[PDB]
């Protein structure tokens, strides 16, 4: 789980990928028990 | 203005004064989000001792369960918040409560290296 | 801020949107300070 | 390519998933050539 | 608005492969005929 | 997994042989995807003259409209495909067909600098 670099044409594309980079990276800081609680509800809504 | 959501947001964010004023305007201390997570859960996992105490004093269910059967005791144990664990036990937290994978608060403590907390839970038997 | 249902054509797309939705939906469980800490850490690499 | 229904909490996330869904769903209207051209442009980029 | 190129970094392999798959569709968006984009958008708001 | 779908895919991708074989196995030339987009639309926008012709010969609606009221003539005009524009007019494409923003094939031609095509459409009045 090292650091990967990527580039992107156009400002709007960048600001979207940043917003996602953010939530995806910040995922690691969400307590597992609440993650497990989320996933157990996703099953039942699909 | 729905005071359920506002109180959950405040618990997470350690806003003691905010929590106190929301309760005085009638907020439900047993308010739960889509996942059954309560302000007591959120204050417990993010290490907000004072907020844990005001909620318990205000009649917050100590053994409330989310989708996963996480109790406040589970989340405190998970998160390595010894002072908060001690208070929950005082207010009658089920040591033996099981999440849906059959983990106890004791087990979550061990799994995350919270040995001090595990010793407390073992003897609180 | 209620539960809205988003129409999707394709499983590949649904499955892809599901992954992302998870990270975004689960940030509701992070303190404001934790996110700010992270964005300050990202301002550094402008 | 069924119409599937993805549950979503809140507008910020819905709006964000909608933007992304659009880019994904609209690629069915591109020639296979055009996409390959682009991935060759990206593997030759690494 | 500028057609300039931006850099970003990302912790973890699985995060990279997700952002790449999206970089792809988002960048390839520019090459989809506008009339078909407008046709899509007018039906997105028709499903609101 | 659909004959309709396979033929739309072939039209986009300029697979003349493939288009001919799919029609002979009873593919519908007036097959439309979720947005009302037809093989004729897709052949027209991606500049596949020969495919445009086999589809018209095989009874393709020349003034088929998608969600937006885009006709094949709109997309040919948008995309700068003069030879394809000329054929569509021959097979009786409505010059005055309006998309949902009231844009004509002429308008789309102008907005994208397809002057030769705009001159044709103005005079085809």
């Amino acid at each position: 789980e090292d650091t990967y670099y990527l580039q992107v044409r156009g400002r709007k594309n960048f600001e979207i990928l940043m917003k996602l980079k953010e939530s995806l990276e910040l995922m690691e800081l969400v307590p597992q028990p609440l993650v497990d609680s989320y996933r157990q509800q996703q099953q039942l809504l699909q | 203005s729905d005071l359920g959501k506002k109180l959950l947001e405040a618990a997470i964010n350690g806003q003691l004064d905010e929590v106190r004023i929301l309760m005085a305007n009638g907020a439900d201390v047993n308010a739960a989000d889509a996942l059954g997570v309560t302000p007591l859960h959120l204050a417990a996992v993010w290490g907000h001792l004072e907020i844990v105490e005001v909620l318990l004093k205000a009649g917050a269910d100590v053994n409330a369960q989310d989708q996963h059967g996480n109790t406040p005791l589970h989340l405190a144990a998970w998160a390595g918040h010894l002072e908060i664990v001690e208070v929950l036990l005082k207010h009658g937290a089920d040591v033996n409560a099981q999440d849906k994978f059959g983990k106890t608060p004791f087990d979550l403590a061990i799994d995350n290296g919270n040995k001090d907390i595990a010793e407390v839970l073992q003897k609180a038997a | 801020d209620e539960l809205l249902y988003l129409p999707v054509r394709g499983r590949e797309t649904y499955e892809m949107l599901l992954e992302i939705k998870e990270s975004l939906e689960l940030m509701q469980y992070l303190p404001q300070h934790t996110i700010e800490t992270y964005r300050q850490q990202q301002q550094q690499q402008h």
